[PDB]
């Protein structure tokens, strides 16, 4: 299914998961690398990114 | 009682929003909370008088500035009341009684 | 003075005393055409009992600013005096034949015919005297009660702030619970009230404030020590002089019995939640408009200007308290001020350490000030230590001639 | 000097002509003098700004 904004559930998953080994290598980054990383550059990688955080999850 | 509410519910919003960021623009938050900047100003005020929220606002470059600092240095301050302690009692030796 | 003239309740029952002689002839000394008979009404047509000498001075001056009553005033005087021997005769009885409850009447009403006929030190002393009438703690509550009433008009506030102690100490701490209000009347509210009142009046604003908030609405039927809606002037004014934002929102937001006193003026309502909200333009405006108002009464007088200025400050600082860089255009269009004055404010309230900023006056503008604590811990550490390297030094010198025992023969 | 010194401790950018005004010493190229003179005998820790007759003062 589709999480609202035309994504699927898997590449929803993955996103996160690509950001959250991607912290593991990085001490910092900019949300263009980010974007140019794992797609998505800059509308919803900030989102994804902020709420992560404040969940413990990174 | 409508008007109490509709102004908690924005409250938590913004602390839930304002949390993992350090230096954060203001119409960044208007526009996440769906309210003109003037509001956002005031609730900001408001939340920062009422120790509910740990930051500053920047007025010139409309920037709110988080506290992701203060660290444990409150070993200087116990540094601080050491010094004045041996100020008076340098006074207390030398005047002792000559 | 753009809205006046919406005030006529107070000229029924305002106040009792030359005090509000003296500012209602203020009001008209200034205002065109005023100084009239009309004026005098609430100056001379209020005079009451032996009100004839100061009468016949006070009555003097009006005369030389807008006769003198010799044939009624010897006749009421001189009459309120065969009354004093007639009086004092029977009250002379009752106390040389022992009748307890006729002496302490004698004491009461003989005070009462003091205030009635111009006596005030032996009315003092009649009140001191009432420790003679040793019935109990309830005549122990009325005598305190008395010689507060009257050291008001005495003009002493030692006295009231002692007996007022004395008299909430005496019967174990209010009788502890306060056996149920006494009479289901609560004398707490009349002693807080007057020590509220003392207080103030002895430059203690906050002190009084600390008191003066917890009264009872519904226990206030005594309106000749002080008006409910003076209790509530003090009560707004002086703690928002004085309380700080927590405090405030305390004991005076959530507090609800005095919640009906704002209610008996919406301006110090208005006042108060206009500084809570973050609006000082308009709390300013308010505050200044009422300012005549609360100048009018003397027993604010020597209180009002300087708490003002307090106030201002206060609010001062609370406009920088979330600010880490303010624009002062905006703080000097807020707080109904040009550019110069309010830096100039800034200046002397950073200068006493009130506020931690600095101003640039190339684009306008407050930044904040951080302090870094290594650093200063650091310097004045080393201060410290040469401080006391000198002071050794000093002392060293000192015994060696203390043991040559050097001096001026 | 313990004028301007005490200045200093209020302000961060201030006119040469307001400084002049401030501690009466009637004149901004006098004021300008007097700080380029503390400035070089090491009391105070200031900057002069010619485009603008400014002073700045930086504390670290």
């Amino acid at each position: 299914a589709t999480t609202a904004d035309g994504s699927s559930i898997l590449d929803r998953a993955v996103i996160e998961h690509n950001l959250l080994s991607a912290s593991k290598l990085y001490n910092n980054i900019t949300f263009e690398e980010l974007g140019a990383l794992l797609e998505i550059p800059a509308a919803k990688a900030e989102k994804i990114a902020s709420q992560m955080i404040t969940e413990g999850r990174m | 009682h409508i008007e109490e509410l509709l102004r908690n519910i924005r409250t938590q919003v913004l602390i839930k929003l304002i949390k993992p960021y350090t230096r954060i623009h203001i119409p960044f938050i208007s526009k996440e909370l769906n309210i003109d900047v003037a509001d956002v100003e005031s609730l900001l005020v408001q939340c920062i008088l009422d120790n509910t929220i740990h930051g500053r606002i920047d007025q010139v470059n409309q920037l709110l500035e988080l506290d992701h600092q203060k660290r444990g240095g409150a070993r200087y301050t116990a540094l601080d009341k050491w010094t004045n302690q041996l100020n008076s009692l340098n006074q207390a030796v030398v005047s002792k009684l000559a | 003075v753009e809205n006046p003239s919406l005030d006529l309740e107070q000229y029924a029952a305002s106040y009792s005393g030359l005090m509000r002689i003296e500012r209602l002839q203020f009001i008209a000394d200034h205002c065109p055409t005023l100084r009239v008979e009309a004026l005098k009404m609430a100056l001379s047509f209020v005079q009451r009992t032996f009100n004839v000498d100061m009468y016949e001075e006070i009555h003097r001056k009006l005369s030389e600013a807008t006769a003198l009553d010799t044939a009624w005033v010897e006749a009421t005087r001189k009459k309120a005096l065969l009354k004093l021997e007639k009086l004092d005769t029977d009250l002379k009885n009752y106390k040389g034949n022992s009748i307890k409850e006729s002496i302490r009447r004698g004491h009461d009403d003989l005070g009462d015919h003091y205030l009635d006929c111009g006596d005030l030190s032996n009315a003092l002393k009649c009140y001191s005297r009432a420790r003679d009438y040793c019935t109990s703690a309830k005549h122990v509550i009325n005598m305190c009660l008395n010689v507060i009433k009257v050291s008001v008009y005495l003009q002493n506030w030692s006295h009231v702030l002692s007996y007022v102690s004395k008299a909430e100490s005496t019967p174990e701490i209010a009788e502890q619970r306060g056996e149920r209000d006494s009479q289901t009347q609560a004398i707490l509210t009349k002693l807080k009230c007057a020590a509220g009142l003392a207080e103030l009046a002895a430059r203690k604003y906050k002190q009084a404030a600390k008191c003066l908030l917890l009264a009872s609405f519904d226990h206030c039927d005594f309106p000749e020590l002080l008006s409910p809606s003076n209790v509530a002037i003090y009560g707004g004014l002086c703690a928002l002089a004085t309380f700080d934002r927590q405090e405030l929102q305390r004991n005076v937001i959530s507090s609800s019995s005095f919640k009906l006193f704002l209610e008996l003026e919406p301006q110090v309502r208005d006042i108060i939640f206009k500084f809570y909200e973050s609006k000082y333009a308009s709390c300013l405006k308010m505050l200044d408009e009422m300012k005549d108002n609360l100048l009018l009464d003397m027993y604010l007088a020597p209180h009002v200007r300087t708490l003002y200025t307090q106030i201002r400050n206060r609010a001062l600082i609370q406009y920088f308290s979330p600010y880490v860089s303010a624009d002062m255009h905006r703080m000097a269009a807020a707080f109904n001020t040009t550019v110069a004055a309010l830096e100039d404010e800034l200046t002397q309230l950073i200068l006493e350490g009130l506020i931690s900023a600095r101003v640039d006056s190339h684009s306008k503008i407050l930044y904040a000030r951080d302090v870094d604590q290594r650093s200063t811990t650091f310097e004045k550490s080393l201060l410290m230590g040469k401080e006391f390297q000198r002071r050794a030094k000093a002392m060293m010198l000192r015994a060696a001639v203390l043991r040559n025992q050097i001096h001026v023969k | 000097k313990k004028n301007i010194q005490r200045l200093t401790k209020t302000f961060l950018t201030l006119s040469l002509q307001d400084m002049a005004s401030r501690v009466q010493l009637s004149g901004p190229q006098e004021a300008e003098k007097y700080v380029l003179h503390m400035i070089e005998d090491g009391e105070i820790f200031a900057s002069i700004n010619q485009k603008d007759g400014m002073v700045s003062f930086h504390d670290n």
